[PDB]
């Protein structure tokens, strides 16, 4: 005695799953960019650190001066790489919470619809099992609207993640390339 | 929820003992420990969950360069500066105000004031006497924020903890208005 | 008193010192980079399990996971290196530098005495016990053996760090190039 639109409400778990492991890749984007800012900063200070042993100390002047350099370029190049990761996680958290929050806002009001045509069934069969009597449109409207949504999303979050995921992993790499 | 914030403010105000103190109910003395190390909070404000995140920076010009990158996606930032410290109070709008915006010019700021304690204590109340200076009034700093645009205007010790606790719920406050 | 192990002995300290404040940057160099292994670890695994369950984007969340993968291997072996710096200062500092700074103390002990005892019983004199030089040779003798250790242990403490960082790179960019 329930409404079932098997291939809409596959989708709809598909995306929820999808919206959840998204959020997670957000969660560690954002610490990735704590963590990395950490680092940056040390690698600054133990570059300062290094460059004033080098001086003070000619026993050891050009073993301290080389690890200056190196904490001094890493830090350097770990700006750019702080960057790039920034705009990962702010254009993934706008596909999450506003792209995919939009389509979300319209699921549910269709499956409120759908849960209220079911009662709405229910109820007449429970009342004409009484003094005889044996002779939608919202739900259905709204079943089309979700539809279109959930196409249209999906097109957009293949070129958003593409894009994004292709530029955060040559990031990731150039990280190594101008390091090297 | 997630809502990310960053405490800036000239160097030697106390914005890493305001994040430790806070955090983990302890002054940083003892040792001064871990450096450029960030925080986190989960609290209840009004009966809902959130997720604080907290950014310390460094207020020596030497780290100008590399700040910045800890600005992005933020969504309040707070200006730091010490009562007991005139020269500080006066870089608010001198460098910070001017950078916090040039990078995130429609971010909600808050003003602080760091060290509450230390404004009516028998010494730096007369060796900043010694230096032909004085405290910070509650106007001018109440002004300050004013004279910029600051969502809220409040003062707390890291030491005593008073007033720290609001400091955060009025950014949280401030986030989700 | 006697200028020379006192300059010595002040620079003993500042170096103490420096090199403390480089076992500082160090600890926090360890704990950044453990956390940045943790979230490296964890998003090559959301990334690969993705790659599976999404084949519209099949190859993206690929690579991705590859790369954070290697990319925490070789962090493993990096965060290795770190570690054994920081000790390994920390040693030279904790023991070997005490154990250096623990025999002037004593020598302090017996040392202003000499010269205090001196301008005291100075003043008594005129009306009408040697082994301060015992301390002294351990603390000259204890001090000149500790620099050569220092020399020692930072020149090669100072390369492996040195290397490990590019190794680090080296492998990365290797490996980063076999696909
Ligand atoms: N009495 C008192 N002292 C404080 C308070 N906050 C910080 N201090 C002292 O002020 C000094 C500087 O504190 P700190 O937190 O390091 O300042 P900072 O703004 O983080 N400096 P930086 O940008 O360079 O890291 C420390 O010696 C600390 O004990 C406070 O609320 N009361
Ligand atoms: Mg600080």
């Amino acid at each position: 005695s329930r409404t079932v639109d098997l291939e809409l409400e596959l989708q709809i778990e598909l995306l929820r799953e999808t919206k959840r492991k998204y959020e997670s890749v957000l969660q560690l984007g954002r610490a990735l960019t704590a963590h990395l800012y950490s680092l940056l900063q040390t690698q600054h200070a133990l570059g300062d650190a290094f460059a004033d042993l080098s001086q003070k100390s000619p026993e050891l002047q050009e073993e301290f001066g080389y690890n200056a350099e190196t904490q001094k370029l890493l830090c350097k190049n770990g700006e750019t790489l702080l960057g790039a990761v920034n705009f990962f996680v702010s254009s993934i958290n706008t596909l999450v919470t506003k792209t995919m929050e939009d389509t979300l806002m319209t699921v549910k009001q269709y499956e409120a619809a759908r849960l209220e045509y079911d009662a709405y069934r229910t109820d007449l069969e429970e009342l004409s099992l009484g003094p005889r009597d044996a002779g939608r449109d919202k739900y259905e409207k709204l079943r089309g609207d979700v539809a279109i949504k959930l196409k249209f999303l999906e097109e957009n979050k293949i070129k958003v993640m593409h894009k994004q995921l292709l530029l955060f992993h040559n990031a990731v790499s150039a990280y190594f390339a101008g390091n090297q | 929820q997630a809502i990310k914030c960053v405490v800036v403010g000239d160097g030697a105000v106390g914005k890493t003992c305001l994040l430790i103190s806070y955090t983990t109910n302890a002054f940083p003395g003892e040792y001064i420990p871990t450096v450029f190390d960030n925080y986190s909070a989960n609290v209840m404000v009004d009966g809902k969950p959130v997720n604080l995140g907290l950014w310390d920076t460094a207020g020596l010009e030497d780290y100008d360069r590399l700040r910045p990158l800890s600005y992005p996606q933020t969504d309040v930032f707070l200006i730091c500066f010490s009562l007991v410290s005139p020269a500080s109070f006066e870089n608010v709008r001198a460098k910070w105000y001017p950078e916090v915006r040039h990078h995130c010019p429609n971010t909600p700021i808050i003003l602080v004031g760091t060290k509450l304690d230390l404004r009516d204590d028998k010494d730096t109340i007369e060796k900043l006497k010694e230096k032909k200076l004085t405290p910070i009034t509650y106007p001018q700093g109440l002004a300050m924020a004013k004279e910029i645009g600051a969502v809220k205007y409040l003062e707390c010790s890291a030491l005593t903890q008073r007033g720290l606790k609001t400091v955060f719920d009025e950014a949280i406050r401030a986030v989700l208005c």
